[PDB]
């Protein structure tokens, strides 16, 4: 199913880009190189200024940095949220879980803050 | 339209750089890769430099090279 | 008059043309009229006689309603036509 | 059944609904609002400051004070004085 | 009277005493927003304080949701240190609590109608538009949003000495409408 | 070279055409219109993605 | 001899004549700011009364 | 210059890979290949919003959040993506969102 997709999606690409690569003056071969290697490599403190009174308010930043775990990549429609709780409307977009690629057109969401 | 807000923005960067402080000319070919020129066409440049950059009061040539003059404004 | 002349004016009074993008079209289509009738400082309304009428100083006037189409043209290729029955 | 009692007219709420969809104008950088300034100019040479505040999508007084810095306005024949997108 | 209002909500603005870029900000915080359309500031919310606060590029913050003054202030604190952190030079200047809510059962229900009768001066009765009680304290310059129910809010207070003399004063007026 | 140079020259004869379209009637210019939308969309839609590095 | 009727029916079209001038003013205020209008709201009764 | 949400993904990994190896060829100049990104970013947008039409429902908790310039960056934790004909459990996930 989902590679089924992705191979009309493939084809999208293709026919997409025939006609930059004509406005460009290239070669046509440059598509079909790059098709075969894309498919190859896809498969009291009075004086309050200071602040150091304080220390561990945060939590580890590096979860934003690493981004390995998996990801998801939409868009939104509507977002609300009530004093706990952020709703979701997100629309059609791709997720990224455990490798595994999937495709969804409407996605409901709730969670707790 | 076409190849008149390209010079305008030339024009902006110049007062850019005199915000900066670099009283030292530059190249115009060096200020259009600072500013995202290299699309335009050359013939464009080429009558910007022949007219426009000598009709603009703020725009001084030194050396085949061109920039502000420094005397103009109040120092 | 009543039946005839208020009717028929209505009717040949051109139709509203607006527009400043969508259109609307403002339409006079049927007249009605109630019996006579006054409104107490309530709000009430009660029928007036002609003999109340002349005691109270009120005028022996009769409710007029007239039936209004209104047309909006949005030029998605969808017009809504929404009807107002006695305004 | 004329002048039914209601919490909101209906066009009151529609048009409500649209401005908070659309929400306000935002300030944005100074170098953007300039280029796009500058494209609009090269499209027409004279423009009323009504419609390039649509064509910016930015705060009239924002619009007004980047147009002040190099645009000018020119009293004119036209209709009325305007400003002129051209910095001299 | 026997019974103190317990507060549910405070509002405290604080300078940082420095030019901010919200852009910047939105961009490295951890739950902050920024919607220049929607509105001019950065939203942040804190879970351990539980409270959200609004940062302005002039320096200026409001925290609010603080149940107590410690709170609050912790909070503004927390929220200039992570400022901060991300770089700026934030500093705690001018705290200060603009406003405080809180909330209260008086444990019987009121009759409002002879309330707004008796005290038509400070009172504000319309089921139209609310259908709580509002009564303009003058010697505390406080607003309670009195209920048939019983419940009574107290707003526009500065410090917690206000929430509890207001109370204190309207109790014997609600307990001569005790239904 | 030759063969690349009589290819280009091909496109001149087209822009020939092009011109007799704007007698017809321009294509060239409103070529350039649709060029001159673009960039403020290129410039907002650019934004996203130097923001979006950093954030990932 | 005009009589009550033609009388009547000649003030009748002139008050109407002016009611749908208003109705036209007030609905153009409200399309030209770009929100729908209330056909109810764009109607003064006072005009013909 | 358009939308750019796909390229941090699987997909447009390997494209970005690909277009890397002809660059390194000398096939294809670096214009070409940000032409390629666009165009196919064009694409993958239109054949999401068509070819897709199934629906999908998820639950869980919100460990952080972050908007900016239209563009949300929520971060769930322990999150169970539930649809009608599979259940799919993740101890954490991040969702990037755009319009």
């Amino acid at each position: 199913t989902v590679p089924k997709l992705y191979r009309s999606v493939i084809e999208d690409v293709i026919n997409d880009v025939r006609d930059i690569f004509l406005d460009d003056g290239v070669d046509e071969q440059v598509l079909m190189e790059l098709k075969t290697l894309w498919e190859n490599k896809l498969m009291g403190q009075v004086e309050e200024e200071p602040l150091n009174s304080e220390d561990d308010v945060s939590d580890e930043e590096g979860q934003e940095l690493f981004d390995t775990e998996n990801v998801v990549v939409c868009q939104y429609d509507k977002i609300h949220r009530s004093k706990n709780k952020w709703k979701f409307h997100l629309k059609d977009g791709i997720m990224n879980l455990n490798g595994r690629d999937y495709i969804f057109s409407k996605a409901i969401g709730d969670a707790e803050w | 339209g076409y190849k008149f807000g390209v010079l305008a923005k030339i024009v902006n960067y110049m007062k850019t750089r005199h915000q900066r402080g670099d009283t030292h000319p530059l190249t115009l070919d060096e200020i259009l890769d600072e500013t995202q020129h290299l699309d335009i066409g050359l013939k464009q440049k080429q009558w910007l430099m022949t007219e426009a950059l000598v009709n603009n009061p703020k725009i001084e040539v030194i050396d085949g090279k061109y920039a502000f003059k420094p005397k103009y404004n109040v120092r | 008059f009543i039946q005839m002349s208020v009717q028929r004016i209505v009717e040949d009074a051109p139709p509203i043309d607006l527009q400043a993008p969508p259109r609307y079209l403002l339409k006079f289509e049927q007249i009605y009229l109630s019996k006579p009738t006054h409104w107490e400082r309530d709000g009430a309304p009660s029928p007036m006689m002609p003999n109340e009428a002349r005691l109270r100083n009120l005028t022996y006037s009769a409710p007029l309603y007239v039936d209004i189409t209104k047309t909006v043209i949005k030029e998605g290729e969808e017009q809504l036509q929404t009807q107002h029955q006695k305004t | 059944t004329n002048y039914k009692p209601v919490a909101n007219h209906q066009y009151n709420i529609e048009y409500e609904r649209k401005k908070k969809e659309d929400g306000k104008r935002a300030r944005a950088d100074k170098q953007h609002v300039l280029d796009m300034l500058f494209s609009a100019f090269e499209k027409h040479q004279y423009y009323n400051l009504k419609d390039l505040v649509d064509i910016t999508k930015q705060p009239v007084v924002y619009l007004k004070e980047i147009l002040k810095e190099i645009g000018v306005q020119n009293v004119k024949g036209i209709h009325k004085n305007t400003w002129e997108l051209k910095p001299e | 009277s026997g019974i103190v209002p317990q507060l549910q909500n405070i509002v405290s603005t604080v300078n940082l005493g420095c030019k901010l870029d919200l852009k910047t900000i939105a961009l490295r915080a951890r739950n902050a927003e920024y919607n220049p359309k929607r509105f001019a500031a950065v939203i942040m919310r804190i879970r351990e304080p539980r409270t959200t606060a609004l940062i302005f590029s002039s320096g200026k913050m409001v925290c609010t949701g603080a149940k107590s003054e410690e709170q609050s202030r912790l909070a503004a604190r927390k929220y200039a240190r992570v400022v901060q952190k991300l770089g700026f030079p934030a500093k705690f200047l001018d705290f200060k609590i603009q406003n405080m809510v809180g909330s209260c059962d008086v444990k019987f229900p009121i009759r409002l109608e002879g309330l707004v009768l008796t005290h038509q001066q400070f009172s504000s009765y319309e089921p139209e538009l609310f259908p709580g009680l509002i009564y303009r304290m003058i010697k505390p310059r406080i607003v309670l949003l009195i209920f048939v129910s019983g419940k009574v809010v107290l707003t526009g207070a500065k410090v917690r000495a206000e929430i509890y003399e207001a109370f204190e004063n309207i109790y014997p007026i609600l307990k001569g409408f005790r239904k | 070279a030759q063969l690349k140079f009589f290819e280009q020259l091909d496109q001149i004869e087209k822009q020939r055409k092009d011109e007799q379209e704007r007698e017809i009637l321009q294509l060239r210019l409103k070529q350039k219109a649709k060029e001159m939308q673009q960039q403020e969309l290129a410039q907002m839609r650019q934004r996203d993605a130097n923001l979006t590095a950093l954030a990932a | 001899l005009d009589l009550a009727g033609p009388l009547l029916a000649f003030l009748f079209r002139g008050m109407f004549k002016n009611l749908l001038k208003e109705v036209r003013i007030y609905a153009q205020k409200f399309i030209d700011r770009g929100k729908d209008f209330n056909l109810e709201l764009a109607i003064k009764t006072r005009i013909i009364s | 210059m358009a939308y750019q949400l796909y390229r941090n993904t699987t997909l447009g990994n390997s494209l970005q890979e690909s277009l890397d190896e002809l660059i390194q060829s000398q096939q294809i100049t670096p214009q070409l290949a940000l032409q390629v990104l666009l165009q196919f970013d064009k694409a993958i947008n239109a054949a999401l919003a068509q070819r897709v039409r199934n629906r999908v429902n998820f639950r869980g908790s919100l460990n952080t959040y972050r908007f900016c310039d239209n563009v949300w960056t929520f971060v769930l934790n322990d999150v169970e993506f539930r649809e009608v004909t599979e259940l799919i459990k993740v101890d954490k996930v991040k969702i990037v969102a755009c319009d």
